[PDB]
């Protein structure tokens, strides 16, 4: 019964800059802590036991502290190599982790391009109709795409999907995805999905009308 | 050379069993107690188990008490999952853990040091399928100033994972193949958008290869414009 | 036994 708490989730940061993420046990675990490097497809490496100390081969850039219920892990000079997930995990009662720290690439603001894709003839011989909402090259993450169908706000018959920060353009890509039954895409004509985002000063709408295509 | 490999990970449908497999070498295998860590699906590291080297020990997260047992055979330098009762909750990636080794041994409370690559296991009724591709049209929704977008829906497969490559000559400004996302059928779904130019739309050719090993299918789909 | 405690030799 000992959670642990990471703050903050996504820390945004460029090479060379000093980078601190806290984590918090719900109570005092002493020094029983530890931290964890993941990259995304490759396995957790510890970094810091016992809090402080640092593992074999861990850069001297890496530092941890702390005593009781609040710790820290710092990166003093961030390196490309530095870019990952970050968990703390107390192992004096079991063994909890944390949910987690992203640290991506700090970059400027970056509106996304809306492209809207209707449903292929062969998917609605099917029974099924998947309209696509693609939000491409966008900064920061977050991102609200709602999808109207007649006007009408839909909600339960969308799945959204997004990639990771691509080293390239340090943007992000996003995928929404509308399912309906053939019967319900026929009784509709217009389908439109909105995006909110901060690099846009106002709500983006692309639609398409059920025959024009 | 500390290296622990896994294996045993796939498919087992609910309220079945599957065993998974550590294979240790770079160390000695008998002399290290070794934890099983989980990761499910949008949800957390979470800790299974843990068993002592001589395997006189053993403790369970009370999520998988009574359902998963932690075994090892230090003959073979093999560590042990034998997982029962799997419920849908119990999809996740297994990492295979040794628990923390120093020779000045003089710590009091002991965690974890060296992760395996770990191994997937999915757990659902679901029957492997291959996938049905079809076209994301390119059109004037779809394009802005010099750039278009175009692709392919992979939809209604299982298990994971497919492979979407699109063909060299396709001008691509990036290609995008998202994350797949569980349908509530149980079936996988997946997207895999690139951008190319405007210009060559009515003349370049658009082809996806989309190849799912599991059920050995290999599907290749023209995309082709439309005049939306 | 105490989970935490040493599981090595």
């Amino acid at each position: 019964d000992i959670q642990m708490t990471q703050s903050p989730s996504t820390l945004s940061a460029s090479v060379g800059d000093r980078v601190t993420i806290t984590c918090r046990a719900s109570q005092s675990i002493s020094r029983w802590l530890a931290w964890f490097q993941k990259k995304p497809g490759k396995a957790p490496k510890l970094l810091i036991y016992t809090a402080s100390n640092l593992e074999s081969g861990v850069p001297s850039r890496f530092s941890g502290s702390g005593s009781g219920t609040e710790f820290t892990l710092t990166i003093s000079s961030l390196q490309p190599d530095d870019f990952a997930t970050y968990y703390c995990q107390q192992y004096y009662n079991y063994w909890t982790f944390g949910q987690g720290t992203k640290v991506e690439v700090k970059r400027t603001v970056a509106a996304p391009s809306v492209f809207i894709f209707p449903p292929s003839d062969e998917q609605l011989k099917s029974g099924t109709a998947s309209v696509v909402c693609l939000l491409n090259n966008f900064y920061p993450r977050e991102a609200k795409v709602q999808w109207k169908v007649d006007n009408a706000l839909q909600s339960g018959n969308s799945q959204e999907s997004v990639t990771e920060q691509d080293s390239k353009d340090s943007t992000y890509s996003l995928s929404s995805t509308l399912t309906l039954s053939k019967a319900d895409y026929e009784k509709h004509k217009v389908y439109a999905c909105e995006v909110t985002h901060q690099g846009l000063s106002s709500p983006v709408t692309k639609s398409f009308n059920r025959g024009e295509c | 050379q500390v290296q622990l490999v896994e294996s045993g990970g796939g498919v087992v449908q609910p309220g079945r069993s599957l065993r998974l497999s550590c294979a240790a070498s770079g160390f000695t295998f008998s002399n290290s107690g070794m934890h099983w860590v989980r990761q499910v699906p949008g949800k957390g590291l979470e800790w299974v188990a843990i068993i002592w080297y001589d395997g006189s020990n053993k403790y369970y997260a009370d999520s998988v008490k009574g359902r998963f047992s932690v075994s090892r055979d230090n003959s073979e330098n093999t560590l042990y999952l034998q997982m029962s009762n799997l419920r849908a909750e119990d999809t996740a990636v297994y990492y295979c853990v040794r628990a923390y080794f120093d020779s000045e041994n003089l710590y009091d409370y002991y965690g974890m040091d060296v992760w395996g690559q770990g191994t997937t296991v999915t757990v659902s009724s679901a029957s492997t399928k291959g996938p049905s591709v079809f076209p994301l049209a390119p059109s004037s929704k779809s394009t802005s100033g010099g750039t278009a977008a175009l692709g392919c829906l992979v939809k209604d497969y299982f298990p994971e994972p497919v492979t979407v490559s699109w063909n060299s000559g396709a001008l691509t400004s990036g290609v995008h193949t998202f994350p797949a996302v569980l349908q509530s059928s149980g079936l996988y779904s997946l997207s895999s958008v690139v951008t190319v130019p405007s210009s060559s739309l009515g003349t370049q050719t658009y082809i996806c290869n989309v190849n799912h090993k599991p059920s050995n299918t290999k599907v290749d789909k023209k995309v082709e414009p439309k005049s939306c | 036994v105490d989970p935490n405690a040493n599981p090595n030799v």
